[PDB]
């Protein structure tokens, strides 16, 4: 067997989600539903196409056509984006077959400011050779983040930088950023600073000299 | 509750074999058929292996077949499964899932989850364990607002990425926001942790940061002061 | 009136493989010993100990069901006192065994040649088990001289061998569904009698 | 000259199965022993009885090359005096043997996710084979005292089993092709001859 | 040329099995590949197996894998196929066919038959072989033109029906008019045959019927005279 | 795979027959012919769908192009009358697939009167008691005959017949017929006869009446 999820669905606070789920002739078996939010294990949501289990609220219906399973979701809150699986026993080769993922998105989410902070290097690792630096953005929903070193008055991008791609967190993105570069030699002192980009504005806090 | 709890997962080179384990709690293990489903970062998931009541396999995936083998303890309660040579394909963060259902002998063969577990990552890679470099983050002395502060650690230079680093046990439940970890151009990785903390110097101190790798057995008790 | 379970062990849809054999404390219940003589007319009904004639008249503590599969060339060594690979590295009965060894041919649900890996049993093993031990280890068997890692080659033999359940095998070769009733009389009330 | 025909008992679409190898002679021709380096980074050159740089020195009558596929684990079985279910009841090398034994990895060129009953071996057999010796005899196999009378039922098996060959298999599972180039030389003119 | 005989095929009871050979003659049992192929009576072709050069399964049909194992001999030029766990539905003419091409290393696996045989009826019942009864059908003395008198065998009770009828030795290619059996609601068969018979004189046919029936072994030589 | 073919296709022999072959995807696959008359074993005809072996006429031609195959056989003659198949190697399976082959049947041959031969029992069969009197009928091309038996000047078929369905020769249909119901003294009385009646006219022939 081998089911066909969407890749992505999006929809608005208000509308009601619709994720489809194919196969030869799933008409049958059960269509089992899960819900996996980003960094935690994947809750039931529906069984039998149609049950819901004890806690899950009153809005996760479902439905099974001749080749056709339905995912319909109600009223849609920011606390709803999720990956959602859905399951198929398949008796005829005796293994349990799951789906693609389906990222839904909310649409129209208000954009949060990302928060930068900054820490400068520790006493503790300077002692034979560490000089590292941290640059962390922790509150920001939209992602696409570019955490430019605007340090030694130089766009610093030959040194070494992380920069890891963008994560979730109670429905909001967050990311990182290191540095590296000073090899316990950043006694130059031309105004260290970490410089991220939004979607057009700009924060940026400095770096302590020594 | 129901507490399906998950170890023996690790590094291992490619050509080798571990064992995991499901400890399961709160519930009979007796009546309920547990499976074992896989999920790597993202690509979804995968279900590996499953078992019922009586000790008696329900399949194995067309990947891992012939490979793996499930097992099962009635007396002490927990599951287990042998995974003999293991490829690069199978890194992946193990679950273990119950199911609801207890399936009275007539009755038509049906398997969904209700009780999932918290995983095992299991990484199959040639590299080797490497130990943290936890350095403390200096909590500068802020006038911004009544609670300027920010204090941490600089977890470093680690190749597995099981980290849990915990600030002080049952004591510190405030902002902990735990950044994810990135895969520099070393092979290693970095991680850090800042909690809020209102303007408490000279107060609680009770700045200490626990990090605990598994693949290398460093509890680290790390000591933060401004 | 509370009747015991004697059809979770004897319809189940998968059963176990003979080195994880599941037991069943079947106790507290009123087992009646004739559902499982007509139905599944093919019947190896061997009782050592008790007879099939005295067996729903008297009260036993705690009646232990034991459920694998085996094939049919093995079946001969469940049985007290019996000898080879299949009774010597995974089931072992006690001689002084008081019970009923029940086995049917199961060639038509277990040979499925999806499962085949579905049931495994132990070919290797440093000694010989005691009556009634289960041994669930996958630890590799050394058969040499040298010790051996935790891989497989030369001397490193894996302890788990597969039985590869085909719908074309001889009837030596096809599945059987043993499921043992072993009877016990420990010192306590005696609460799984027969039907009065 | 006349290449001797390397190409299609080595390159070839289908090989043959442990219980049925095909010999095929080799004469007439001026072989080369380099070209059988495309095939397989995984590639063993085993030999016995001659250095593999002396080849292309020495003359031979007729050169043999048997042909069959085994799985990894049962690769070291084909050598002079080594014992194992495949070098005793399949095929087997004499002790005294004038050859160059090659293996390498197939499991891309035949290995299906299903399990194909096309590569079969001997489980059962009466007694040990003689050196170069080939039962292609699939009598049923008496493993008690009563006559099988041609059924294959209790105590009575059929002498040939299938290999599962999957991809998803360690490399102690995935199928290998064999190919023994076995050099005799007689009272005769010798016609493979070497490269000069 | 190429002459494909086929030997081995009878009764046989529902569940034991036979071995089928085919010897080759013509042609170089080291270059072709030569498969076997069925054919139900008056219900279509079927492919079975087949071997190639080297003496390889090709594959195997969706119903008799498991069952059905062939092999190859080079050295006597002889390809066989041993039958397992026959059933009722494997009743049909095997028939054994050669490959055209010469089958070069590398190229794309199409096989396409070029020379058959003959096939042997393998019949698979519960029922048991019945020996024939020939009769000598009287060739009446009704003369209107030359050879309007026509004498011939009555061959009755056969279950298996590989009969052959002959006239001399396995001669007189004349008009033989072997009219096929019929089922007689009992299991068995009837054959009949007719030759032209011109004026007797002495000067006529040997007045001979050779019934060879294999599966039933007996050989009747019985004469017709008017 | 899975080929499919028409059950029977007929022409009149002054046209050419259109015989196909369609599956899934079969138009890269070479595809062959194979052509059996009723009786004998197959023989080849066109393959690979543009040539065609030693011996064939040039009126047997191929095309295949996507999911279709015609053997387009040209001149079609009345020894042509017998089953094509088409075959096909499915590389994916590792198999041979054929399919139900058609009856080309040239529709508009000219008619056949059936030629009846009685046999009475035979000189030894009287001593014992056998009853096989046989009534055989020589060629015809339409088929569909009824053997009308006329025992003992009365209809009697209440016995035991066997009236065999008609078989291929040569492209002219025969059978046979089988009715000896007596008590084995067959010799009663009133010539019993044997009747064969085609589509139209019928062709009577009796014994001697003893
Ligand atoms: C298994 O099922 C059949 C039909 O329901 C029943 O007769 C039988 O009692 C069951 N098995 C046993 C031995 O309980
Ligand atoms: C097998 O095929 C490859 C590619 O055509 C070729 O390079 C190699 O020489 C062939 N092997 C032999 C032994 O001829």
């Amino acid at each position: 067997y081998e089911l066909t999820q969407p890749p992505s669905v999006s929809v608005a606070p208000g509308q009601t989600a619709r994720i489809t789920c194919g196969g030869n002739n799933i008409g049958s078996k059960s269509v089992h539903w899960y819900q996996q939010k980003p960094g935690q294990a994947p809750v039931l949501v529906v069984y039998d196409d149609s049950d819901r289990p004890s806690g899950i609220p009153e809005r996760f219906s479902g439905s099974n056509s001749g080749n056709t399973a339905t995912l319909t979701i109600s009223r849609v809150e920011a606390g709803d984006e999720a990956d959602y699986y859905c399951q198929v026993w398949d008796s005829r080769s005796d293994r349990v077959v799951f789906g693609g993922g389906t990222k839904l998105t909310a649409l129209g989410q208000p954009k949060a400011a990302p928060s930068v902070t900054l820490f400068p290097p520790s006493s503790e690792e300077l002692q034979a050779n560490k000089a590292t630096l941290v640059c962390l953005i922790s509150d920001f929903y939209p992602g696409a983040v570019t955490v430019a070193w605007k340090a030694d008055s130089s766009p610093v991008k030959a040194g070494v930088e992380t920069t890891t791609p963008s994560k979730q967190s109670n429905n909001k993105y967050a990311a990182s950023s290191y540095l590296s570069l000073t090899p316990e030699q950043w006694k130059s002192h031309r105004s260290y600073s970490c410089q991220v980009t939004h979607e057009g504005s700009t924060v940026e806090k400095t770096v302590a000299p020594t | 509750e129901v507490q399906l709890v998950e170890s023996g997962g690790g590094l291992v080179q490619p050509g080798r074999s571990l064992r995991l384990s499901c400890a399961a709690s709160g519930f009979t293990f007796d009546d309920y058929a547990i499976h074992w489903v896989r999920q790597a970062p993202g690509k979804g998931l995968e279900w590996v292996s499953g078992i019922t009541w009586n000790s008696g396999t329900i399949g194995y995936a067309d990947s891992v077949k012939g490979r793996f083998t499930i097992s099962r303890d009635n007396a002490k309660n927990s599951l287990y499964l042998q995974m003999n040579s293991l490829r690069a394909e199978d890194t992946a963060l193990y679950y273990c899932a119950k199911h609801h259902q207890i399936a009275v002998a007539g009755d038509a063969e049906d398997y969904y989850f209700d009780y999932w577990g918290q995983g095992t990552l299991v990484t199959v890679s040639s590299a080797s364990t490497k130990g943290p470099s936890v350095f403390p983050l200096a909590p500068s002395s802020k006038s911004t607002s009544g609670g300027t502060a920010a204090l941490g650690c600089l977890v470093k230079d680690y190749f597995p990425e099981p980290v849990t680093v915990s600030w002080n046990s049952g004591a510190l439940t405030s902002g902990v926001h735990t950044f994810p970890a990135v895969l520099q151009s070393s092979g290693l990785y970095s991680l850090s942790s800042v909690v809020t903390v209102p303007s408490s110097s000279l107060g609680t101190q009770t700045y200490i940061c626990n990090v605990n790798h598994k693949p290398s057995n460093t509890k680290v008790d790390k000591k933060v002061e401004p | 009136t509370n009747l015991c379970p004697f059809d979770e062990v004897f319809n189940a849809t998968r059963f176990a493989s003979v080195y994880a054999w599941n037991r069943k404390r079947i106790s507290n219940c009123v087992a009646d010993y004739s559902v499982l003589y007509n139905l599944a007319p093919f019947f190896t009904f061997k009782c050592y100990g008790v007879s099939p004639t005295k067996l729903n008249d008297l009260c036993f503590t705690n009646v232990y069901a034991d459920s694998f599969v085996i094939r049919g060339d093995e079946v001969r060594q469940i049985a007290p006192g019996q000898t080879g690979n299949i009774a010597d590295y995974n089931y072992k009965l006690p001689d002084d065994f008081t019970g009923c060894v029940i086995a049917w041919n199961s060639n038509k649900l277990d040979s499925k040649v999806s499962g085949n890996y579905n049931y495994l049993y132990r070919l290797f093993r440093k000694s010989n088990l005691k009556p009634f031990e289960r041994d669930i280890s996958t630890e590799i068997y050394q058969a040499g001289n040298k010790p051996c890692n935790g891989v497989a080659g030369f001397n490193c033999y894996f302890p788990l061998r597969s039985y590869s359940f085909r719908p074309t095998y001889g009837v030596g070769h096809q599945p059987y569904r043993v499921v043992v009733l072993s009877f016990e009389l420990l010192h306590a009330p005696a609460t799984v009698c027969g039907p009065k």
